[PDB]
């Protein structure tokens, strides 16, 4: 559940 | 890189092909056809490997090591894939093998070095704790880089990486016996997790997102009893108290709410219902379009709220036109005006957006239609800005995801389970057709690749496996066709689906598959001709 | 649910 040092903005809707 | 390396039998082959190919190679594994794990990663090649990885990490002098780094990334690769693949499965005698190699990276003098050399294969050590099965194991190593942190590791980004892994390690110690049964005696460990929560210099700063996975951390300790349990109710009470909800610290703050609040009383620390009064301060802002739709947002401009209800506006106009719907709901549907709840960021909806809607967060957000049927049920559609979403309301994903309301409100009986036939295609198809109209390069693109699909395949869509070329690209086809080509089926079809007669609406879509799918194509035809 | 981390991310 902890977050990497990167996420991603531009994701597809659940 | 030659992914065929790692597949010899010899383990001194596949030991030479991480060597010289190197990470970035190894990297491949992880993803590489089955044929390619299962001989990559025999119980024989992992304890071969482990064994020299022991002798190689007890030589380590610090600096780094590329070898060291492949070797690691390799092993925790190989128990990737045997969660993965079924046909994967190690033997009893790898993981102590491992373990050692593991113990030798651990007890070297250079563990604790700070470099951006030695973060790139201290990562991918600290990640094989979790990735073996390991999390009971290292415990005194998880509290000394909790407590050994500071300003000048917080440089480097992959030392960032490396301690940012022991918060993996404890969120994967939750199915490890040994660690359930262990981790509530830790005092030591509890303090320097919570003290590592509670470092004021990470705020603002590269290492943030650590000190937030520290107080989710920490608030997941609660699920535990031990010694080390008035420890960690000190140290969240201390959290709680120094951070609030929505300011300074709040990834923090919020971190540990969420998990305090699932697995121990909000009461014991003064948070039972923060997530209503974090709705009112994060989302501040009200602008209401119509009595059809009304914007919460955190920080849109005028311009925005005026751009966003005006786009909206015009697909509600041609939703409702191109389904006949006469604007009559379906039956059983009181969702009378959408909300559109917009966050200023993915970062925030990642931080606000799920106390608030007790929603996951990992996804580009998602419109909640709930029971349209109960009193008191809110539409809530969920999203956030984004420098490269659409001008001029820059809210990501907002003309696609406001069809999903109006599709569910005036085509789709019930709430969003109540379907008991395939009804993907049309959902996304309709989403797509009525935001994008005629404009969908993409979905040219995808017939003239000469891999395509058939009516009878995109009506059997469905989410697993999220090929989004079939649900979204496809799905737009077989609408837009329809509805070019057949809208008195269309017609027909609503008829069974606004009253959730779904073995009609089968039943009717099963004719269509059986009679047009060569007028499917030659209309495919046409629009790839029409392009050229 | 557990799943074993695939990639970390590398420096931009
Ligand atoms: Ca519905
Ligand atoms: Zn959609």
């Amino acid at each position: 559940e902890p977050s990497q040092q990167v996420t991603e903005i531009y994701q597809h809707h659940a | 890189c030659d992914v065929e390396a790692f597949t010899s039998n010899s383990s001194n082959d596949v030991l030479n092909a991480i060597k010289t190919q190197g990470a970035s190679c190894v990297n491949a594994l992880f993803s590489a056809e089955s044929r390619i794990q299962e001989a990559a990663f025999e119980s024989g090649h992992m304890y071969n490997i482990a064994k020299h990885t022991t002798d190689l990490a007890k030589a380590y002098a610090g600096g780094g090591s590329d070898e060291l780094e492949a070797l690691f990334l390799y092993l925790r690769a190989g128990y990737y894939a045997e969660f993965y693949n079924s046909k994967v499965s190690f033997l009893s005698w790898v993981t102590p093998a491992v373990k050692e190699a593991v113990d030798a990276f651990v007890n070297n003098a250079n563990f604790y070095e700070n470099s951006d050399p030695h973060g790139k294969v201290l990562s991918e050590v600290i990640i094989t704790m979790d990735s073996a099965g390991l999390q009971h194991a290292y415990l005194p190593q998880v509290t000394q880089w909790l407590t050994r942190w500071d300003s000048q590791y917080a440089q480097n980004w992959y030392m960032r990486n490396a301690v940012n892994g022991v918060f993996t390690i404890l969120f994967g110690g939750q199915w490890n016996e040994q660690f359930v049964q262990t981790i509530g005696n830790q005092t030591e460990l509890a303090k320097a997790l919570g003290d590592f929560a509670l470092r004021s210099s990470a705020i603002g700063a590269s290492d943030e997102f650590m000190a937030a996975n520290a107080g989710r951390e920490l608030g997941r300790l609660t699920k535990y009893s031990g010694s080390a349990s008035s420890t960690v109710k000190s140290k969240l009470t201390e959290i709680f108290a120094q951070y609030e909800m929505y300011g300074r610290g709040d990834a923090i703050w919020l971190g540990a709410a969420d998990t305090v609040s699932y697995y121990a009383d909000c009461s014991d620390y003064g948070i039972c219902n923060f997530e209503s009064q974090l709705k009112g301060l994060v989302l501040s802002q009200s602008y209401t379009c119509s009595p059809t739709i009304r914007i919460l947002s955190q920080n849109m401009t005028q311009d925005q709220h005026v751009a966003a209800c005006s786009k909206m506006g015009y697909e509600e106009g041609y939703f409702h036109t191109s389904l006949e719907t006469g604007r009559q709901p379906v039956a059983d549907d009181y969702n009378t005006q959408l909300q559109v709840n917009i966050f200023d960021s993915s970062d925030d909806y990642g931080k606000y957006a799920g106390p608030i809607f007790n929603i996951s967060t990992n996804n580009g957000g998602m419109y909640l239609e709930g029971d349209p049927a109960t009193p008191g049920n809110i539409p809530n559609f969920v999203a956030y800005e984004a420098p490269y979403a659409n001008p001029d309301h820059f809210v990501w994903n907002l003309e696609h995801e406001y069809v999903h309301y109006l599709d569910g409100r005036f085509d789709l009986y019930g709430g969003f389970g109540h379907p008991t036939e395939r009804i993907v295609w049309w959902s996304e198809g309709i989403a797509e057709y009525v935001s994008k109209e005629n404009d969908n390069q993409a979905a040219i693109d995808t017939i003239k690749d000469g891999s395509t699909f058939t009516l009878s395949e995109i009506f059997e869509t469905s989410y697993d496996g999220f090929d989004v070329d079939r649900i979204y690209r496809w799905g737009y086809l077989a609408v837009r066709f329809m509805f070019e080509r057949h809208k008195d089926d269309v017609n027909q079809m609503l008829i069974e689906t606004r009253q959730g007669n779904w073995a009609n609406y089968k039943a009717t879509i099963n004719q269509w598959a059986i009679l047009y799918q060569s007028e499917f194509e030659q209309w495919q035809q046409a629009l790839v001709l029409e392009h050229h | 649910d557990y799943a074993p981390t695939k990639l970390l991310p590398q420096q931009p």
